[PDB]
RNA sequence: UAUGCCAGCUGGUGGAUUGCUCGGCUCAGGCGCUGAUGAAGGACGUGCCAAGCUGCGAUAAGCUGUGGGGAGC
RNA sequence: CGUGGAAGUCUGUUAGAGUUGGUGUCCUACAAUACCCUCUCGUGAUCUAUGUGUAGGGGUGAAAGGCCCAUCGAGUCCGGCA
RNA sequence: GUCGGGUGAGAACCCCGACGGCCUAAUGGAUAAGGGUUCCUCAGCACUGCUGAUCAGCUGAGGGUUAGCCGGUCCUAAGUC
RNA sequence: UAGGGAAACGUGAUUCAACCUGGGGCCCAUGAAAAGACGAGCAUGAUGUCCGUACCGAGAACCGACACAGGUGUCCAUGGCGGCGAAAGCCAAGGCCUGUCGGGAGCAACCAACGUUAGGGAAUUCGGCAAGUUAGUCCCGUACCUUCGGAAGAAGGGAUGCC
RNA sequence: CUGUCCCAACGUUGGGCCCGGUGAACUGUACAUUCCAGUGCGGAGUCUGGAGACACCCAGGGGGAAGCGAAGACCCUAUGGA
């Protein structure tokens, strides 16, 4: 499949949203990424 | 150290297409009994492996001449074909 | 030590398949430190990384058989598997036969042996399939 | 309004292009053309750009590979900034 | 051929995509119409009274 | 007496119960239009380190003025 | 006699399409229609990818009430509705 | 698959060699759709993996896709708006 | 006196996919369109932006809730022996040991797939279901019936290796 | 023509059995070592009378639990539906 520029920006964003909650937020809140999406297990849009 | 003749006729009990694998077990079992050591301690030089797998996995020779040496503190045996 | 990454690089460096590249068992640690392609090329020069020779099927037993068949042997009724017209195409055999017969008659006209009246009579008979071979054509011309 | 050059792209592959091919890599704005990237580099750094190669990265940004002339040295330009 | 599992293998067509107007994955790229907001069909947004209970 | 039955004791498992309420539900009073000066909504951005929410819009958790406020942020 | 090479033509696990029997295997499956062997068609009313059209008392149907996204003697969703 | 060896706290299944096999319209090569980072490197084993794992399509962090002449882009098709 | 190769760094031939160019035949079937190019020269210089580009493409990267024995289009149809063959079987190039749990018991009963069974030979069974028999090629030879096409590979008989 | 049969045998490969590791589901009112008779809503492990019965575990083929699976499609009924 051939992706467009906008489709690429969205996929790019979804990949960034897939990073873990930083180590410092755990210490600041004194103690979970609920939007964890896998390439196989989960499904994106379009 | 001595030269022994290992009979591999008990490899017929195991299915035909897997005779070579059982032949290798039988060699390790024989040398451990006759040299009074553990099966983990017996080391078979690749020459024995190639001798038993010569005609494939199914046609293993009924006998095999083998030269084995015995030494060390815990006790072990290095073995090869001749 | 995991040398599978290097096996991929060596196979591209030597331009040989992954299954044909050999690594020295005594030099595993030196190959484990081989990060780049320049590191691999250096180990190829050192002889540590080598490419095995590719197999080629021996045509010797086929050649002996080709000699026998060219001499007319081993083509008996017990060796034929295909039908007759499958072994030799009839349309192609007629093309071979009639072209040869028309080339003979063309030469005999230029030679002066046959006149444009005798030639026409034979060409039309050849196109009607009156002659089996070129020898059978000559056997008709000579009386 | 949007600026053309966002920040320099400094990675291992970016340094190889700088040391051997005299190329400076930049993370630019995705609406910028090859010509607009060329002009902005010649103005912000005082160099002469020969060729620009753009790629839309899987980061949502546009990566531009900018080749300088022989008069300019990429290693010297990246060291001052 | 079964209408079940073996007919699922042919399903590689893209129809419903992210909509320019509402953002839902309902823009039918073959019909050029959105099944959620009505983009491509109407200037007005697709809303219906049956999307909620009669007295609500 | 093994396998084992019934009740209990100590410890688990589980999360009922009791207590608690940053949420709801309902009633009442007030108030009440926005948009081509491009709304509402959505997308993507925006933080030193930033995934979610909130905010904000390339001037991007914010800029200016007046008033309040006050030693903190 | 040769030439020619016709054909909803024949043999064919060529690719490909189909699915007769085993009422085999499976039947908390590998699988909400699968596995194996056997069997049928295979230059044509052939097979096939992609694009495109026809919509629910309506389509589509070489007709079996077949098919219209595991849903059909009237699809699915939500509403009427407690 | 087997015998040796490598790394490792730990090795039947991670890596090397040898021997022994399997695939030939595919189990090889290039691709469409579709997927969407699954690609590469490093570090890992709590999750995932029909057992184990030092391995991995898994976890985390970095990195990676460069075109006048390959596609899109342009043209018109059934047809659609 | 590019590139590539450790080296040599060939020459002729046959059969010839691709590609080129012709002749014939068929249709109650007649086998796109448009942009564009040609027509219509040469120098020199400049410009040539924008979007895609990773990887999988499958018995683990797609659809089927799964690392699913299912499903899923295209090009490689000219690798060798074999043979009519893009058939079988075997083997290169390439790929793989991941159709991913192992160890042990001459390893019983029982089951799935399967081999061989004397004499008899369908007695089995609703029924030869299952299995088996036959088989490729050449030669000889071939009935009833027929819409004269066919029946037909009728049937039946012989042959078949190697040197 | 032949293991379809007379009439069954031996063998082969994968299971099956033992060990390490992984690890479900169906089902469950209770009690429950049953058997022969009887009785009972006339088809009882549980009632009555007798008989038998030391507990536990392994493998088996499935006699019984009118076994498990599905609020019977048959039939009738409903001022039911299509
Ligand atoms: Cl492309
Ligand atoms: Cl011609
Ligand atoms: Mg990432
Ligand atoms: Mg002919
Ligand atoms: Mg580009
Ligand atoms: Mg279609
Ligand atoms: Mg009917
Ligand atoms: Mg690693
Ligand atoms: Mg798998
Ligand atoms: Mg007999
Ligand atoms: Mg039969
Ligand atoms: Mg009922
Ligand atoms: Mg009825
Ligand atoms: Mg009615
Ligand atoms: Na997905
Ligand atoms: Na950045
Ligand atoms: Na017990
Ligand atoms: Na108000
Ligand atoms: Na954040
Ligand atoms: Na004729
Ligand atoms: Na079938
Ligand atoms: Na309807
Ligand atoms: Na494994
Ligand atoms: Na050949
Ligand atoms: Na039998
Ligand atoms: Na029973
Ligand atoms: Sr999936
Ligand atoms: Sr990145
Ligand atoms: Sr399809
Ligand atoms: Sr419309
Ligand atoms: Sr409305
Ligand atoms: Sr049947
Ligand atoms: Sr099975
Ligand atoms: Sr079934
Ligand atoms: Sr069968
Ligand atoms: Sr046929
Ligand atoms: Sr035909
Ligand atoms: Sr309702
Ligand atoms: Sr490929
Ligand atoms: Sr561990
Ligand atoms: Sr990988
Ligand atoms: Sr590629
Ligand atoms: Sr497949
Ligand atoms: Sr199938
Ligand atoms: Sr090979
Ligand atoms: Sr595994
Ligand atoms: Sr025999
Ligand atoms: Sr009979
Ligand atoms: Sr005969
Ligand atoms: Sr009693
Ligand atoms: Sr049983």
């Amino acid at each position: 499949g051939k992706k467009s520029k906008a489709t690429k920006k969205r996929l790019a964003k979804l990949d960034n949203q897939n990073s873990r909650v930083p180590a410092w937020v755990m210490l600041k809140t004194d103690r979970r990424n609920h939007k964890r999406r896998h390439w196989r297990r989960n499904d994106t849009d379009e | 150290e001595r030269v022994v003749t290992i009979p591999l006729r008990d490899a017929r009990a195991e299915p035909n297409h897997k005779r070579a694998d059982k032949a290798m077990i039988l060699i390790r079992e024989h040398l451990a009994k006759h040299f009074s050591v553990d099966e983990d301690a017996v080391r078979l030089d690749p020459s024995i492996n190639e001798a038993a797998w010569a005609r494939g996995r199914a046609n293993t020779p009924s006998k095999i001449r083998v030269r084995a040496a015995r030494f060390e503190e815990e006790g072990e045996a290095i073995v090869e074909a001749e | 030590t995991d040398l599978s990454a290097q096996k991929r690089l060596a196979a591209d460096v030597l331009d040989v398949g992954k299954n044909r590249v050999w690594f020295n068992p005594e030099r595993q640690g030196d190959i484990a430190d081989a990060i780049t392609r320049e590191d691999v090329r250096e180990l190829v020069d050192e002889g540590a990384i080598q490419a095995k020779d590719k197999k080629g099927n021996s045509r010797g037993r086929a050649r002996e058989r080709q000699k026998k068949r060219a001499y007319g042997h081993q083509k008996g009724a017990g060796s034929r598997k295909g039908k007759a017209g499958a072994r030799q195409n009839s349309k192609e055999d007629w093309e071979s036969r009639i072209r040869a017969q028309r080339t003979k008659l063309r030469e005999l006209r230029d030679e002066g042996t046959l006149s444009s009246s005798q030639y026409r009579d034979l060409y039309d008979k050849a196109g009607g399939g009156e002659f089996d071979s070129v020898a059978d054509l000559e056997r008709y011309i000579d009386a | 309004s949007w600026d053309v050059i966002k920040h320099p792209h400094v990675t291992e592959k970016a340094m190889n292009d700088m040391d051997f091919q005299n190329k400076l890599q930049f993370a630019v704005d995705d609406r910028a053309s090859k010509g607009e990237v060329a002009d902005a580099v010649e103005e912000q750094y005082d160099v002469t750009v020969e060729q620009v190669n753009t790629q839309n990265t899987m980061d949502g940004e546009k990566k531009a590979v900018v080749r300088l002339s022989e008069d300019d040295d990429a290693q010297e330009v990246a060291s001052r900034i | 051929t079964g209408a079940g599992t073996p007919s699922q293998g042919k399903k590689n067509t893209t129809t419903h995509t992210k909509c320019r107007r509402c953002g839902e994955k309902s823009y039918h790229t073959k019909k050029k119409v959105c099944s959620s907001c009505g983009f491509g069909k109407s200037a007005k947004r697709r809303d219906y009274e049956w999307q909620s209970k009669a007295g609500e």
